[PDB]
């Protein structure tokens, strides 16, 4: 039940590690705007990840996603014959 | 049941509103002019639309339908015959 | 009724799973608390998921096969409340989660510099706005579609 | 374009502002007034590399700078070695 | 003579690109 | 520092290698590199691929002779039962023994990988029976696809015109296509499978000799010109067929009528005929619409013009698109990619469920890697599609002749656009994840029960209003009959259309709480696919963060570090970004059916219908259960029969895997350590004078982001490709 | 002096190794190679033409 997710986490971590920086503003914005239309947002600008904070949101994930992936798949193979 | 010469009548109606004017007025297309050479010039990229002209022949070729799809298809058609037909012709009623 | 197998009533299917499984989860034949104080399959686990029954409710439910349960909502039959009444609560209660967005906001940008207030927050949940939220009677649902939000403000 | 990536603003003052930037910008050309007046854009750039270290600081007011070129040297490109 | 239909891998799979790795070196130069 | 190879002269220079790499990959945008004239252009896309069709031609033609000396037919029609059909002979000198393990099929001595290509089943599909009647295939084909050619350079010389104002008309074109192309393209299809073909398929044979001693009939053609038309549809078939030889098999042309077969799925042989033929007066009575200078017909601007539906009193203009689609050529570029890319998947959703196809489907592992080549593709179309209408609007694309004029309007009120479609994607996000998390705590929980599943209609009730059938409803105001439809009956749908409910081969199988699921996460894809490639769009003209962002618009990948921190935020970097999702909608697509398919054939159905319900156990069985086979043709104790697929199967977790590189490795630090090591030789004995012709390089800054994909993506393709043939083929189903 | 080499290399440690065959202890494939390699090795005496007798 963890091996599924965290199987999941590392498969979460390309998203952070693969992309561009510019383009989660972009994206950001449509958002900032919607969020205007109602009277919602701007207070507290914002913003999207410090390029190397992305890069700080992948590889950490990337490491705690495929990591206990196995931390799952060993305590399953030793507990119980083995 | 079904009236399948029903429609193929019905659309050597309107194709007979095609035999239409090749034969009268003019040489024929009425032109060309555009097609082979290209438009000025045009270039919206462009012309030509008339709302108006439906007139000429709406009324004049209203009967085409009928010549076949009368008396022709349903006819025992060009019944009126004879003519040179050693090798062979008939044609002998399928009807 | 609609497709999937019929409710509690009867589902065979339904009854099997019942009674495999949990009733074996039982079937280690003991191990031990003859007396003993602690260890609780034996008292629920089971029974709080057994002492469900040929009662379960009742709550019809459609059971496909393997006799799992299908939720169809349609207005019918018996299912109403799979979706609707369950649905509105899951409105009314979120609109009363930004309602209240829509102001411990709008109440500043305002006086003597509010540059980023809202990181500490007074009062906290707003919380003074909060009830708003309940007593919304209609309240965006109207006065959104007219005046102060208002088409200008659009 | 061959280096044609724009920082231009409006002020192009350049006092607590912009001057980082291996070579390729000699400005303070000045444009008859400006309050401070030292304008453009640039200086002849067929000389450096491809930084926006070039705005990083003092205003571009519409886009950043960046690569581009495209057409590409090897002194502009660092390696040519 | 009997089976013997082998030459349509090594003339493509291996001599035609011998003549292009080759040849088309005209890419650096010719 | 020499003058090299042109097009460019900016690529003509950098000793580094970027100028050979770009080199190849400029070679086809041809708007705007040196030569490039309005006049140019056009004809240098048109001779282009006139070399195209041309290519298409060398393909099949050695499709089909690949075939006819090896590799069934005359053992294939004689009556062929699913074993392995052959398209070619494998050849290879690193080959074992252990070859002479199928690497070799019973019949043929070669060693063959035989046809999952879907042929076999078409060349015999009509007619072409005859193993002595049959080498030709290139014959014709290619003395064709040579004529492919010959255009290209006749068309090419300025003599005979290539023409360059004539390529702007449509209203000619297009009024000459959609009835001198399809139209006359279909019926004269309709001509073949009639005279040569269904002939073949009740068949008995039409030898080569004789075209006029041929007939149908006896009386000939028969009114029909005169219409009856009707009574071809008399005793047409019997279906208890004995089928290509008669018996009962019966002479009347075309039908709608009789089977489903136990023996052949699909369509009945006439059937594919009127319809070839039905559709061919409305394309026919379609083209001849708008003018060609005879004075008849339509003005293509004047009905767009003043002319729209809304509001007329709203406030949207339409002036010109016709000269901005016409004068963009991506625009064009782009409503082509699309409608082909609906329609691709159309084909390749239809013809499963609909075969077309003796032996087909039940066939079924060649009915499985055909509905995918068919998705990938379809998928990858649509996204070109997407992207070079965010290229019309940076290289073409005219916002003072466009204006309050609605493809702007578009832009205009854009920031809605990807707001109210990433709400969509977030919600069809967390709602999805909330089921099937949920649904995979509770198991493994051992509560199975308390398992939430919508049995979901909207399906079910689609396909009452067909049917049939399941256990009843009446559907008030259906009711099962009483209301029948009563218009309708036993004319048009007849048994047709009538599996029912049917597990073999039905056509729709019976859908539940397993299909609520897929069938959001195909939804959420194409949605979140979109809301990157209609904002890739929207601003490759640029916002805000790059206001500028121009005149490359598409592929100026990177910026400056500061404003906020800038990145890929050219549109093609969101082209980019959008192929991973254009690989993982059409990867949860496909993946669905196939475990659906899969069980249904040795089949349980029962357990995709336990087992589409949650995520693990989507692992298990499927992906865990059935590779089985595959991952011993290895297997220590020597090679069974299939090798190459295990082995591309790991080939395809390679390619995918080595992608990543490129992708989280960016110029900076290859570059830098290729500074040292270009300081290796220039230093080093017997390593030295020597000059590259290309100075040492590390990739350019959009260059990788490309590689690793156009490496992610064989890699991933080519893993399905080896993954699913590796498993429906031993089977179990 | 790099001919004789690459023998026990591609003799030796050849594909099907240890050889019963006149040929190999063997010319064989490593011919081959020398005539791959010297000509891989011309056309890089493109790099530099230059051309004369002095
Ligand atoms: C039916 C096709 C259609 C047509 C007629 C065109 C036509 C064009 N496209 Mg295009 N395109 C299409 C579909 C099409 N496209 C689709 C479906 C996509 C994505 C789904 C794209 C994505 C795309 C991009 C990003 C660009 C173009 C560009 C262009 C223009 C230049 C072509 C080029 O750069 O190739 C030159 C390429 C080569 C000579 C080869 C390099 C290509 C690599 C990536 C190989 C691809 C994978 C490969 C099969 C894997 C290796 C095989 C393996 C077995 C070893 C030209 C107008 C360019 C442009 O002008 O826009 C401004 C460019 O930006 N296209
Ligand atoms: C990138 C991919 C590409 C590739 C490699 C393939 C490959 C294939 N497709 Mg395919 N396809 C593609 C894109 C592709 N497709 C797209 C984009 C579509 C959507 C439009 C389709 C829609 C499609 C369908 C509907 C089918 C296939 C089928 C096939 C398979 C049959 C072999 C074949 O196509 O011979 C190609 C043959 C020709 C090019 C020659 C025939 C063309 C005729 C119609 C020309 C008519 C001209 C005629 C002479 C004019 C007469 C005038 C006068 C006599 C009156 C083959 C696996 C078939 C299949 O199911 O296999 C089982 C079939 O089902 N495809
Ligand atoms: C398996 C994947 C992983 C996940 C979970 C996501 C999720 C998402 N991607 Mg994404 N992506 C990935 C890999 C992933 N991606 C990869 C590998 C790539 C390519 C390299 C991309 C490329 C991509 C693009 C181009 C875009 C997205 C977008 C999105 C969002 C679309 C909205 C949606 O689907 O619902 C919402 C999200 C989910 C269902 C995921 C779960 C999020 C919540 C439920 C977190 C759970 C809370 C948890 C209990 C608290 C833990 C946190 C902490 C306190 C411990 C979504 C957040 C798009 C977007 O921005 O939408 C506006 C679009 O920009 N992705
Ligand atoms: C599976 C992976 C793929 C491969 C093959 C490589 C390979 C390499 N990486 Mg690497 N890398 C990868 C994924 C991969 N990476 C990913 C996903 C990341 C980050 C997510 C990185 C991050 C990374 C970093 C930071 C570094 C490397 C470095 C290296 C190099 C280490 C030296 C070496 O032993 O190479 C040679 C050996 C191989 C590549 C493996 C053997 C290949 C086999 C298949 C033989 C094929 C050869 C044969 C003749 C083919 C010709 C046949 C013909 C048909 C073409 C090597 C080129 C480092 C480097 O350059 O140091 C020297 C550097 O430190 N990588
Ligand atoms: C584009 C083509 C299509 C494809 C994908 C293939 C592929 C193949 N052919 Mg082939 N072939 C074709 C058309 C094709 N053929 C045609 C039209 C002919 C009749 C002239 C042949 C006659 C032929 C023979 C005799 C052989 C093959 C063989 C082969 C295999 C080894 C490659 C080779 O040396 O071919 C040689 C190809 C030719 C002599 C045809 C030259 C015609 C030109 C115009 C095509 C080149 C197009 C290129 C892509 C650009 C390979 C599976 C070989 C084999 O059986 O090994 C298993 C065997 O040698 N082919
Ligand atoms: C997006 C959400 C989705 C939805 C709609 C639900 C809905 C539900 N979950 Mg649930 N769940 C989800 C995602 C979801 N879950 C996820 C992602 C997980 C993994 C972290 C879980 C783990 C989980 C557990 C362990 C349990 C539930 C339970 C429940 C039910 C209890 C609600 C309740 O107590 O109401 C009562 C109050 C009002 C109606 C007011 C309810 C039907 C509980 C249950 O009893 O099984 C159905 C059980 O505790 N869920
Ligand atoms: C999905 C949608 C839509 C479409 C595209 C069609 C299409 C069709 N319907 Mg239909 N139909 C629809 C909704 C639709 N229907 C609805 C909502 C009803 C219920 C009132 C019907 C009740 C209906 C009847 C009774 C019949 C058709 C028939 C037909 C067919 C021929 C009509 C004709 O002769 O001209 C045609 C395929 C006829 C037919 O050919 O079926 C045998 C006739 O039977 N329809
Ligand atoms: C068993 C194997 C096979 C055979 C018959 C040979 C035989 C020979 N190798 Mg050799 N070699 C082989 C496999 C083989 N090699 C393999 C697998 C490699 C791996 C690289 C080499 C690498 C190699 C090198 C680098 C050299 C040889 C040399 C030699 C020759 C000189 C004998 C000697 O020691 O100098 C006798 C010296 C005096 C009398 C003084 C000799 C003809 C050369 C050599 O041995 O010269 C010293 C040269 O050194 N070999
Ligand atoms: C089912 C049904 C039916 C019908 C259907 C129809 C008729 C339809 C639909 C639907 C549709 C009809 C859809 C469509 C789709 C399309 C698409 C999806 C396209 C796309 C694309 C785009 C959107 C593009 C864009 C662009 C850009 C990006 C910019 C500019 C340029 C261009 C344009 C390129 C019938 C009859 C049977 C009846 C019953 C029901
Ligand atoms: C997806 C992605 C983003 C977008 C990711 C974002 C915007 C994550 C930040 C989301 C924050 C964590 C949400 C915080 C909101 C809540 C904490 C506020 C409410 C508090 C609660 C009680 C819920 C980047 O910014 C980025 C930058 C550089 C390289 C790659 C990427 C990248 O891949
Ligand atoms: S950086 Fe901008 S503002 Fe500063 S001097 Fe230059 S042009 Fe002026
Ligand atoms: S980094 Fe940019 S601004 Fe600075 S010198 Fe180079 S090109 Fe000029
Ligand atoms: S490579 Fe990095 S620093 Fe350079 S532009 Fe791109 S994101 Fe910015």
């Amino acid at each position: 039940l963890f091996f599924l997710g965290a199987h999941f986490v590392w498969a979460f971590s390309l998203m952070f590690l693969f992309s561009g920086r510019g383009y989660w503003q972009e994206l950001i914005e449509s958002i900032v705007w919607a969020h205007n239309k109602l009277k919602v947002a701007p207070a507290t600008q914002p913003r999207a990840l410090s390029i190397v904070q992305g890069r700080a949101v992948g590889v950490t994930h990337y490491l705690l996603g495929g990591i206990a992936t196995t931390w799952a798949f060993f305590l399953a193979r030793i507990i119980a014959v083995g | 049941s079904a009236l399948v010469i029903s429609l193929s009548t019905g659309l050597s109606l309107f194709l007979g509103r095609f035999v239409f004017f090749n034969f009268q007025r003019e040489n024929v297309a009425k032109q060309v002019p555009e097609q082979n050479g290209l438009t000025h010039f045009e270039a919206g990229d462009t012309r030509a639309k008339e709302y108006v002209s439906l007139l000429k022949s709406n009324d004049p070729v209203g009967f085409n339908i009928v010549d076949v799809l009368a008396w022709g298809s349903i006819g025992h058609v060009v019944a009126y015959y004879i003519l040179a037909t050693t090798s062979n012709g008939y044609d002998p009623a399928f009807f | 009724d609609i497709a999937g197998l019929t409710p509690c009533k009867e589902s065979k299917q339904f009854a099997k799973r019942e009674k495999q499984a949990l009733k074996k989860l039982q079937a280690s034949l003991k191990l031990y608390a003859d007396d003993s104080a602690p260890a609780l399959a034996i008292k629920a686990t089971m029974e709080k998921t057994k002492k469900r029954f040929d009662n379960y409710g009742k709550y019809g439910l459609l059971c496909g096969s393997d006799g799992l349960p299908h939720l169809i909502v349609s207005g019918d039959q018996r299912h109403w409340g799979e979706f609707i009444t369950p649905g509105i609560l899951f409105l009314y209660i979120a609109g009363w989660i930004g309602w209240v967005g829509r102001s411990y906001l709008i109440a500043i940008r305002d006086e003597k510099k509010p540059t980023q207030k809202e990181i500490i927050i007074d009062v906290p949940l707003a919380s003074s706005l909060l009830f708003r939220g309940f007593s919304w009677p209609v309240a965006a649902y109207r006065e959104l579609l007219n005046g102060e939000l208002v088409d200008n403000n659009f | 374009m061959s280096h044609s990536v724009k920082i231009y603003d409006t002020c192009i003052g350049c006092t607590q502002c912009v001057r980082a930037c291996p070579t390729d910008v000699l400005e303070m050309i000045p444009w008859g007034g400006c309050k401070a007046k030292q304008i453009a854009s640039a200086p002849r750039t067929e000389d450096c590399v491809g930084c926006k270290r070039c705005e990083s600081a003092c205003p571009t007011d519409f886009l950043s700078v960046r690569v581009y070129l495209w057409h590409e040297t090897t002194r502009s490109m660092g390696l040519a070695y | 003579m009997i089976n013997l239909p082998s030459l349509f891998v090594p003339l493509v799979g291996l001599l035609f690109p011998a003549v292009a790795m080759a040849s088309l070196f005209l890419h650096v130069e010719k | 520092a020499l003058r090299i190879p042109r097009f460019s002269q900016g690529i003509a220079q950098d000793p580094t290698t970027r100028r050979i790499w770009f080199g190849i990959a400029t070679a086809h945008d041809f708007e705007s590199h040196d030569d490039i004239t309005e006049g140019r252009l056009y004809q240098n896309i048109f001779a282009s691929h006139f070399g195209q069709l041309a290519i298409i031609f060398l393909w099949t033609s050695g499709n089909l002779f690949h075939v006819a000396w090896q590799g069934n037919f005359e053992a294939w029609v004689q009556d062929p039962f699913h074993v392995r059909p052959i398209a070619h002979a494998i050849w290879d000198p690193h080959f074992g023994q252990p070859a002479v393990e199928a690497f070799t099929r019973g019949g043929a001595l070669g060693p063959v990988n035989n046809a999952y290509s879907g042929v076999y089943q078409w060349w015999y599909t009509i007619g072409l029976r005859t193993n002595e009647d049959l080498y030709t295939g290139a014959i014709f084909l290619l003395f064709l696809s040579f004529i492919s050619l010959l255009a290209g350079w006749l068309h090419l010389q300025p003599k005979w015109k290539p023409s360059v104002s004539w390529f702007k008309n449509a209203e000619s074109r297009l009024n000459h296509h959609l009835s001198g192309l399809f139209g006359v393209s279909s019926l004269a299809w309709a001509g073949h499978l009639v005279h040569v073909a269904i002939p073949g398929s009740r068949g008995e044979y039409v030898r080569w000799n004789n075209f006029l001693d041929v007939l149908p009939y006896p009386q000939g053609l028969g009114p029909l010109l005169t219409g009856q038309w009707n009574l071809y549809a008399q005793n047409p078939s019997s279906s208890n067929h004995l089928f290509g030889t008669t018996q009962g098999a019966g002479t009347a042309i075309l039908t709608i009528l009789g089977g489903f077969h136990p023996q052949t799925q699909s369509l009945w042989l006439t059937d594919v005929a009127h319809h070839h033929l039905a559709i061919a007066f409305l394309f026919l009575i379609g083209g001849l619409m708008y003018r060609t200078n005879f004075g008849i017909g339509h003005s293509i601007k004047y009905i767009l013009e003043a002319h729209i539906p809304p509001g007329g009193r709203l406030g949207r203009g339409h002036k010109g698109l016709y000269d901005t689609i016409n004068n963009s050529i991506h625009f064009q570029l782009g409503l082509a990619l699309a409608s082909l890319g609906v329609i691709t998947s159309l084909v390749a959703q239809h013809m499963y469920s609909l075969p077309a196809y003796a032996f087909i489907a039940q066939d079924f592992t060649t009915q499985a890697a055909l509905y995918t080549h068919h998705q990938y593709i379809a998928g990858f179309i649509m996204t070109g599609a997407f992207a070079h209408g965010p290229i019309f609007f940076i290289r073409d694309y005219n916002p003072e002749q466009n204006a309050d004029n609605v493809l702007a309007r578009m832009l205009e009120h854009k920031e809605a656009i990807i707001s109210h479609l990433s709400w969509a994607s977030l919600f069809l996000g967390f709602h999805t994840l909330g089921l099937y998390v949920h649904n995979d705590v509770m198991l493994a929980f051992g509560t199975p029960e308390k398992q939430i599943l919508i049995e979901p209609i909207f399906a079910q009730w689609i396909q009452s209003a067909h049917g049939k059938t399941t256990y009843g409803f009446d559907i008030p105001l259906s009711s099962t009959n009483g209301p029948a439809l009563n218009a309708g009956r036993n004319i048009w749908l007849p048994g047709w259309l009538n599996a029912i409910n049917e597990n073999s081969n039905s056509l729709f199988l019976t859908i539940g709480p397993g299909d609520f699921l897929v069938h959001h996460a195909i939804a959420l894809g194409l949605h979140t696919t979109t809301l990157i490639l209609v904002k890739g769009a929207l601003d490759a003209r640029g916002s805000k963060l790059m206001p500028d962002k121009k005149d490359f618009g598409y592929s100026f990948p990177c910026d400056g570090p500061g404003r906020g921190g800038t990145c890929d935020i050219s549109a093609w970097d969101d082209f980019y970004l959008a192929v991973f999702w254009m690989l993982n909608t059409i990867g949860w697509v496909t993946f669905y059916w196939h475990w659906k398919h899969i069980t249904l054939w040795r089949g349980n159905v029962s357990q995709f219908n336990e087992s589409s319900t949650y995520l693990m156990g989507w692992l298990r069985d499927y992906l865990w259960l059935n590779s089985s086979q595959l991952i011993n043709g290895i297997t220590p104790l020597v090679c069974n029969s299939l090798s190459v697929w295990a082995w591309m199967f790991l080939f395809g977790h390679l390619v995918w895997a080595t992608g990543f590189m490129f992708l989280i490795s960016w110029r900076g630090y290859w570059q830098e350590l290729i500074e040292t090591l270009a300081w290796a030789h220039e230093r080093t004995p017997l390593a030295n004078l020597i000059r590259w012709r290309d100075k040492p390089v590390a990739l350019s800054i959009v260059q990788a982001r490309l590689v690793g994909l156009v490496h992610f993506s064989v890699g991933y393709i080519f893993t399905y490709a080896a993954f699913l043939i590796a498993s429906t083929s031993g089977k179990f189903g | 002096a790099h001919g004789y080499l690459l023998v026990g290399p591609f003799v030796k440690a050849g594909p099907l190794r240890n050889t019963e065959i006149a040929g190999q202890a063997g010319s064989l494939a490593a011919g081959g190679l020398v005539v791959i390699l010297s000509l891989c090795l011309t056309i890089y005496g493109i790099s530099s033409f230059n051309e004369g007798a002095p």
